[PDB]
């Protein structure tokens, strides 16, 4: 994986690519890493896919219950302690390493977590095996007093980084922008420069090119 | 002693023009050893399909413990369970055992009854769903059957040349790998009728 | 423990097991019975670990007989072995998890069939015209390829089992001192003194 | 403890036609998830019409390509310019590779020509040089992608004649340059989605009568 | 004793007490491997008022323990009033000593007392518990342990600690590949708290 | 691998498959595991691919330098003792080579030496190698007799590999026969086991644990 | 066998329009321990060429020998040795590729990874990699160690492929380069302020720059940051 | 490799050697002569590692016919058996030994006496009334302490040696594939056909 | 890198350059693990009139590499006349460069020339050169990195140069366990060679 969060002006925007890999096996071309924790508040993932998922909606739920327990908007501060201490309490062995991002009544914040459990704040992040590639590209690009369209410029770019140079990010790119005062944009496969080009020959088969031993209708109703 | 390659075998799943393929190999083995040629892996719960490979004695428990749920499902809520909700049933149960987990690769395929839609879908031994437009691979022979899918797979297939792309992209898959094949097995699936069809292959 | 096979014929289920009883550089026993009998018309061979071995055969023996008695009722021998499939996936996860192979040879009194399943101590079931556990299944099953058919008589059974054994004490490197034969059909269980 | 060898990535292909014979590969090189080059050719015509290509670990490939290019140098001095022939030089590539018997090419080696009637000639080695003339081989990392593929399309395996009970087989019959270019490319397209070490560039050489001809083609740079 | 790939915050840290108070100083740099995870982290951090501690070893381990010690001190001043900087040092302690072999955690404890004034304690990775006049830690602090023990002198001004202190981890920092970044520094007196920061355009020229 | 080769009435035997494996990887379905070394001298292969076909290739260098030098044609045991001898210098090295060395000439008459990788070398009857030799070896023993026909035993060794390709997950592809006789070799042909199982079924009524 | 002690980090480079740039920091590392702060590790070679080298500092000078040999035994018997008969880097490099190969093959690597930047003569730029194995690629864009992480996608972006070389002049090459470096001491924890840069063009010849510095560093932002997370203060 | 013994008697040393040869679950032959007749009153048997067996054997049987070419008389036992473990006491300190264990029954002419000398892999030499290599010593050393005498005929040895032979294929785990047996008497060397 | 059990030269050494030539310095311990071998060892070695070294690591390795390059720059003056310092020290890094792995000597040669005045090459471990205006090396030198590099300068005095290396010395002694006793010092200049020692009564209360 490849992730990034930026903040800007009036908010903060993450960003994810859409590999999935198995070793050297590439499993899901377009795969969601861009996670929902609350509605105003999302969740980068990369490390171990399950955990990523699993620990998200953990909390996620729990943050519900939470929202609808005290008649308020969950808070990112919220999110990020109860994250922390989950995968703390595990020593490592939950392999999942966070980009949290959102808006909430306090403002607008970005964090990560690493599978330890370690806490970082910051305006620019970049977590996964593409984290440097990126990196290189948010070092070299980022200045403060973001817009909203040069944050979102700043954070793809950074994701493209990953796609093109490391060999475990790959396909599209993934945003989600969260600004104050407004509903969180989720924008699924923001880019998608990595379209299959036509296949040079149809491998459709003459049918009855299969041998087949035995035919046989199979009951699905009661 | 690597748990998921010491039986060995093989599923793969493909969408078409409103219709759903999920197929098999018939083999299992004890390592170089091979036991049974009628060792099926798709069961099915209702109208929703699940193929099972990895470790034999994983997969016989888990269509135990599938047909339990699904079961106790369909009389509490008074219908029949669809792949949507289903792949999430077999994602929370594998996480379940996330420290301690079944070896196996599961694959679900069926079609929505109330939309229409056709669905697959795939999971790694601890849970995490591979959701795909396309096709699902699973086995001992997973990178033979990218390969193949990736190549011979087209986007709206009819039920009948569906059925011929999939069964040659299971056969040639299965005839590069030592642990695979020993017979196979094809479900052709449209909306309110579902063929399964045995497929002659070499048996060695 | 080493030598276990189980062949199923048009009427019947003919199991062989082997005698030989070995420790370290001596064989302590030479008639020693692998099996134990389940039901009337259910039989189960089993060979692995010392001590487990009988310890679990006679652990299935007592729950089945507690069955038999509880319910006036013979279980069919499809839900016996998928009785002992769960106890033996069960028991892989456990602390100390019992090594045991078994077959397990039936009759089906509803259907009037014979039924051979063969589960490893990983719980791992199948039914099967012929079936073997250990180095056995290396020289078995190919032969049984070749010759067997299934309309077989329990005579051309038995015969069959002797081309086996044969192969076996021709080709196996330790002697198991013979097999005790044993065969379940319509009328229950009984042994092939003369083997 | 220093360990000598390394892995390269990329992935061959050769094919053979009636009279024409291919030898495809991809340009990427790498090394664990980083790229090292994105065009780095592999493929190399070695003269007497015969092209090689040594996959794997490159250090091993270059040394042998090399040694091989130097052993037909010294075959026109030793037997007055006469021709090596492609079962000559499979026979000498098994001896360069089985020297080395206890530290062996980490390399999967093919080869393609013609053959002493003129017919288009494939041969594929092992590391420590078992070798095997064929009408069709992939190696390399992606060679288990691949090879079913070519076994299904080229040799037409698993192929029944339509109508005919799965009786009568698919008969066999040579394919054209055009027809043979069109699997390599949807060959190698296929192989970059779904594989990592896969990617940036297809170069082909192809093998008449009249030389060795060159084609190149784009892929997916992710 | 670090697990394998946690984020490692190896570190230059160390608190001197002065005449009006204490202050507590540290580098920014975060590192897995030679990989610079964060180049502005902040490793001076809160568990009370006027209590502060520097962090180093474990990122996890120190955060979590930082938590738990911030919780005890906040329930603490809801019963019996505000905690002695000994107190603070204590609970620490007891964390770090019946879990030394599952942490890896050098932490060093700052605190003003009106009574006490400033006071400095360190515990080190066993979990022991040393009360100094001042503590230098983290793997840069190897270097200026000549340096340090040289120039410390007790009841200095608050403007010579804090040159005391930059001098002293900008040879930590130019010398430790895992420290560096920004120097931060927190500044605990009677008047107040006190954020203090140094970039390296200044403190490497020195 | 599965090779086997036996003695009987009408000479030898000889019957291989043709697969090659890397791993659980089928490397290849049509390898050639016999190897001509001469009109009256035959070879088998199991084991390491390189090692076998590298060192049985020189071997028939060897065989050919002999008779040169002693204008008569080397023995089935000169033979297999210069390969065992190779192979037994080589020992501990890591050689993986499970081979048979069978052949007619005058003084012996026909003649099968197993040699492998760590210095055996066995003159014998009957033998079978590789990964499927005990699948072989059960259908072979069981109906072997010493008055098989040429066309039996053809058929007998034919068979015998095709239950090892069978139930052995690393052999098949297609099984190669041979019969030596006083005259020499003779091929008798490549046997797709694809069309063969199905053939031998159907023919011989056998392979009932298959779905029909 | 050997385990590399006294080491320098990564070495950058890329290909302009005319000719070559090359650069690596004069940092020699000690493990953690940052110790000689003096050190060059771009070596010219000729008026055309320049080897940058990482890895094992020891090892590093040994190659440095080696060079300066090689100038010499070139000059012997050579009335051509500053003109026809000159080293070309295509020359130096496949000499170097052969040892260091060779070293591997013998379990006994020089512990080094190495960048021959330069022009040849008749123009063409010259830029190949090989290292400790004996691996060796060629790229528009090449770096080691951390470089290949973080300066190539940074490089990339100016010059992506070949087509883009020509299009690339040495005030935007250079500029890329000094941003890279800037990025590594940001990011990587064993590299220092203090680098040198080299340019080989086919018009100007060998520009060799020492005592550069990493500059217009963006540090402000830190002051903001307070916690790991809930910390107000 | 197995089973060697061997067995002292009044006029003759009588050599019984196992069959089989076993490699992984296959008995790959069972007629294998586990000897070589060194000279015409000297006969070794062996057992082993694979390979290194026949490469020893073979290499001092052609050393010791070497010697009695070039001096036109044969060595005495004794003479051989300090050869043979000269050759076994260098190879123990070699790159890679020899791991071959074995039995030199001879009738020194000279004496007018039967010799039996038992060599292990080590270099280690003991003349014995009767011997034996690798398990079979462990049944049969304490057999013949009970049932045999110096000044038995070569028929009451043999009936000695049967005793052993039974209790190995009685109490042993592997299958060994019988024995030949060999006699070294003042006539020189002969086999038992029918054992 | 150390054989088990062998002695350990773990050190306090450095080589100091100055106006009027350089000065090599050296305390006077070795262990054997915790137990100290020699407390009065002399550290300072000739392998020239002019061409000194300071010896770390192993004992036995480096008294055996002095030895050899004794050796050599012996009958380099014999052929040659006298050899310049980075001809010494080149001498030196063949032997412990090529020998890499069978050695543990971590070696400072330090000499004076008429024409280049005072010289100081440091070899480490790896067996690399370095030519450096001042050097620290051995076990106790980590401690006195950030002081020695405070207050170096270039073309001090001789009273200054001994002061810094005494100071130097003193902090990396009371430190480091593997080294203690007396300081040695030697004088290189044109005016010839001196030999200096410094007590713990002296030095230990600076
Ligand atoms: C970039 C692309 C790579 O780091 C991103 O980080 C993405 C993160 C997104 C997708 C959440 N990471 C992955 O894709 C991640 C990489 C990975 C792989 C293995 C271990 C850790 C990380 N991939 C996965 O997690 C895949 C998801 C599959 C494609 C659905 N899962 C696996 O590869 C599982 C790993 C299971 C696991 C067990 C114990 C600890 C950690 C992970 N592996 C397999 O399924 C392989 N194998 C197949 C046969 O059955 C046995 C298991
Ligand atoms: C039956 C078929 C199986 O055992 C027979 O025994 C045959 C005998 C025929 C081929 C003569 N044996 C094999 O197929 C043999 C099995 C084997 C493999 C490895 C060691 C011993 C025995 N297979 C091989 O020798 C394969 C043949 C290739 C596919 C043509 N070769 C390899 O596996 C090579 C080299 C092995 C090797 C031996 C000794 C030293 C070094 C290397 N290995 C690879 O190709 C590794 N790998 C393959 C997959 O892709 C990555 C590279
Ligand atoms: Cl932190
Ligand atoms: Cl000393
Ligand atoms: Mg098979
Ligand atoms: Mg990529
Ligand atoms: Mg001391």
């Amino acid at each position: 994986t490849t992730i990034v969060g930026v903040k800007f002006n009036n908010g903060v925007v993450i960003a994810a690519d859409t590999r999935s890999t198995q070793g050297p096996i590439v499993a899901d071309k377009n795969c969601a890493k861009l996670h929902r924790i609350s509605p105003k508040i999302w969740c980068a993932g990369a490390g171990t896919a399950a955990d990523t998922e699993a620990v998200t909606q953990l909390i996620g739920s729990n943050i519900e219950l939470h929202s609808l327990y005290t008649s308020r908007e969950p808070r990112v501060v919220s999110a990020l302690q109860m994250l922390k201490q989950h995968l703390f309490k595990y020593q490592g062995h939950i392999g999942a390493y966070l980009i949290v991002a959102g808006v909430d009544p306090t403002g607008s914040h970005l964090f990560s977590i690493h599978a330890h459990g370690s806490t970082d704040v910051g305006y620019y992040l970049s977590l996964g095996s593409g984290s440097l590639a990126a990196m290189a590209v948010l070092e070299s690009h980022w200045k403060q007093d973001l817009t909203k369209e040069e944050a979102i410029k700043l954070a793809s770019d950074a994701i493209q980084a990953g796609i093109w140079n490391d060999l475990g990010s790959g396909s599209n790119v993934d945003v989600c922008v969260m600004e104050i005062g407004k509903d969180a944009e989720y924008l699924r496969n923001y880019l998608t420069p990595n379209v299959r080009e036509e296949k040079q020959k149809s491998y459709k088969f003459p049918r009855g090119t299969t041998a087949v031993l035995k035919e046989s209708i199979v009951n699905i109703c009661d | 002693s690597d748990p998921s390659s010491i039986n060995g075998g093989i599923v793969v799943a493909m969408t078409g023009k409103d219709c759903v393929a999920i197929a098999c190999d018939l083999r299992l083995g004890s390592q170089s050893l091979g036991v049974s040629n009628k060792f099926e892996k798709i069961f099915h719960y209702g109208h929703v399909f699940l193929g099972i490979t990895g470790l034999a004695t994983d997969v016989t428990t888990l269509n135990e413990m599938f047909r339990y749920k699904t079961n106790l499902y369909k009389l509490k809520e008074e219908r029949a369970i669809e792949p949507e909700t289903f792949t999430q049933l077999v994602s929370s149960s594998l996480y379940e055992r996330r420290f301690g987990p079944y070896f196996v690769g599961p694959v679900v395929a069926g079609i929505n009854s109330k939309s229409g839609k056709p669905f697959i879908a795939g999971f790694d031994l601890i849970g995490c769903i591979d959701e795909a437009k396309d096709f699902i691979v699973s086995g001992t022979a997973s990178d033979q059957l990218f390969g193949m899918c990736e190549s011979l797979y087209e986007p709206n297939l009819e039920p009948e040349d569906l059925f011929e792309t999939i069964s040659q992209a299971l056969l040639n898959a299965a005839d590069r790998d030592a642990l695979s094949g020993w017979g196979a097995v094809v479900y052709i699936i449209k909306k309110d009728e579902v063929v399964k069809r045995y497929l002659k292959m070499r048996q060695d | 423990m080493d030598i276990i096979l189980g062949i199923r014929v048009q009427d019947s289920v003919i199991l062989a097991s082997s005698k030989a009883v070995t420790r370290g550089i001596s064989v302590l026993k030479d008639s020693d019975d692998k099996t134990r009998q389940l039901s009337p018309h259910t039989l189960m061979s089993f060979a692995g670990e010392a001590g487990d071995t009988v310890q679990f055969a006679e652990y299935i023996q007592a729950n089945i007989q507690l069955y038999s008695i509880r319910e006036d009722y013979e279980l069919s021998p499809q839900a016996v072995s998928s009785f002992v499939r769960q106890e033996l996936a069960k028991s892989i996860r456990s602390r100390r998890p019992y090594q045991v192979n078994v077959l397990i040879g039936g009759y089906d009194k509803k259907k009037n069939k014979p039924e051979l399943y063969q589960i490893d101590y990983l719980g791992t079931k199948v039914e099967l015209p012929y079936g073997a556990h250990g180095y056995s299944g290396f020289y078995t099953f190919s032969l049984l390829d070749h010759h067997y058919r299934p309309d077989m008589t329990t005579e051309e059974g038995l015969d069959l089992l002797k081309l086996c054994v044969q192969e076996l004490e021709k080709r196996m490197p330790m002697d198991f001192k013979g097999v005790i034969v044993k065969i379940v059909d319509k009328d229950g269980i009984r042994q092939v003194d003369d083997f | 403890q220093f360990n000598p060898y390394g892995d390269n990535g990329g992935t061959i292909l050769g094919i053979a036609g009636e009279d024409f014979a291919v030898l495809a590969g991809d340009t990427r090189n790498i090394t664990d998830y980083s790229i090292n080059s994105r065009y780095e050719p592999k493929v190399f015509d070695c003269g007497d019409n015969i092209v090689m290509s040594a996959n794997g670990f490159a250090a091993d490939g270059d040394a042998l390509v090399k040694r091989f290019k130097n052993s037909v140098k010294w075959y026109h001095f030793d037997h007055n310019d006469k021709k090596l022939s492609i079962n000559s030089a499979a026979r000498n590539i098994q001896h360069l590779l089985y020297g080395k018997r206890f530290f062996p090419y980490y390399v999967h080696t093919i080869i393609a020509g013609l053959d002493e009637d003129g017919k288009g000639a494939v041969y594929s080695f092992d590391p420590v040089g078992s070798y095997e003339r064929e009408q069709c081989r992939a190696g390399g990392a992606a060679a288990s992608l691949i090879m079913p593929f070519l076994d299904n399309q080229v040799n037409f395996k698993n192929q029944y004649e339509p109508g005919t009970n799965g009786k009568v087989k698919k008969p066999l019959k040579y394919l054209s340059v055009e027809e043979v270019i069109k699997l390599v490319r949807d060959s190698f397209t296929s192989a970059t989605e779904r594989h990592i070490q896969v990617g940036d560039g297809l170069e082909i050489l192809i093998v008449t009568k009249d030389g060795v001809r060159k084609e190149f083609y784009e892929l997916k740079r992710d | 004793r670090l697990k394998k790939g946690e984020v490692s915050l190896g570190a230059s840290i160390m608190a001197v007490t002065f005449k009006d108070g204490v202050i507590l100083g540290a580098d920014s740099r975060t590192t897995t491997g030679a990989y610079i995870a964060n180049r502005v982290t902040d490793k001076l951090t809160r568990v009370h008022d006027k209590i502060w501690c520097c962090r180093s070893g474990s990122a996890a381990d120190t955060q979590a323990i930082a938590d738990i010690v911030q919780y005890h001190l906040e329930l603490y001043t809801s019963q019996y009033g505000t905690p002695s900087t000994e107190t603070a040092a204590s609970v620490f302690k007891e964390l770090c000593y019946e879990n030394k072999d599952n942490l890896t955690a050098g932490i060093i404890v700052a605190g003003y007392d009106d009574k006490n004034k400033g006071e400095v304690y360190t515990i080190p990775l066993g979990g022991s518990v040393h009360k100094l006049p001042y503590a230098i830690a983290g793997s840069g602090s190897t270097f200026i342990y000549g340096y340090c023990d040289k120039n410390f002198r007790e009841n200095m001004s608050k403007e010579e600690t804090v040159d005391f202190i930059k001098h002293s981890l900008s040879q930590a920092i130019k010398w430790d590949g895992s420290s560096g970044g920004v120097i931060r520094m927190v500044v605990l007196t009677a008047a107040g708290v006190e954020r203090l920061i140094f970039y390296p355009d200044e403190y490497e020229q020195l | 691998t599965t090779t086997l080769a036996f003695r009987f009435q009408g000479g030898i035997i000889v019957a291989v498959d043709s697969r090659a494996t890397a791993g659980n990887w089928v490397a290849s379905q049509t390898v050639k595991k016999v190897i001509e070394i001469n009109p009256f001298l035959l070879g088998t292969m199991a084991g390491g691919a390189a090692d076998c076909q590298f060192w049985e290739t020189w071997l028939g260098s060897q065989c050919r330098l002999h008779e040169l030098r002693e204008k008569e044609r080397i023995s089935v045991a000169a033979a297999s003792k210069i390969l065992s001898n190779l192979v037994y210098q080589y020992k501990g090295a890591g050689l993986s080579m499970g081979t048979m060395i069978c052949g007619y000439t005058r003084k012996e008459g026909p003649t099968i030496y197993y040699v492998d990788s760590d210095g055996t070398r066995l003159k014998g009857d009957i033998f079978c190698v590789g990964s499927g030799q005990t699948f072989a070896y059960g259908v072979l023993d069981s109906n072997y007799k010493w008055d098989l026909s040429v066309e039996d035993a053809l058929y007998l060794g034919k068979r015998s590999i095709l239950a090892a390709a069978h139930r052995d997950a690393y052999s098949g592809g297609s099984v190669n026969l041979y019969h030596v006789t006083e005259d020499g070799w003779i091929y008798h042909g490549n046997h797709d086991v694809g069309e063969l199982f199905w053939k031998v079924k159907e023919e011989e009524g056998s392979f009932n644990n298959v779905i029909g | 066998t050997q385990q590399p002690i006294v080491t320098g980090t990564s070495v950058i480079s890329m290909k302009y329009d005319n000719g070559v740039i090359i650069a690596a920091d004069n940092l020699g590392s000690y493990g953690s321990l940052l110790r000689f702060n003096g050190v060059e590790r771009l070596i010219p070679v000729g008026d055309n060429t320049v080897v940058g080298i990482s890895g094992d500092i020891s090892d590093m000078q040994h190659i440095e020998r080696l060079l300066k040999d090689l100038v010499t035994e070139n000059a012997y018997d050579n009335p051509l040795a500053d003109a026809e008969e000159a080293l070309e880097p295509s020359y130096i490099f496949e000499y170097l590729a052969t040892v260091m190969y060779q070293r591997r093959s013998k379990m006994n690597p020089l512990w080094n990874a190495i960048i021959v930047a330069g022009v040849q003569s008749n123009g063409d730029q010259f830029l190949r990699y090989v290292n400790l194995l004996g691996v060796t690629y060629s790229s528009p864009t090449l770096a080691t160690g951390f470089g290949a992480h973080m300066a190539n996608p940074l490089l990339r972006k100016v010059v992506d492929r070949e087509s883009d070389i020509p299009k690339t002049t040495v005030q935007v090459a250079e500029e890329a380069i000094v941003n890279a470096m800037r990025v590594l001491y940001y990011r990587d924890a064993r590299s220092s302020r203090n680098f040198s840069l080299a340019i080989i063009d086919k018009n100007t010849g060998l520009t060799f720059k020492k005592n550069l510095q990493v500059e217009n560093m963006k540090w402000d932002f830190a002051k903001d940051i307070k916690g790991y997370g809930t910390q107000k203060i």
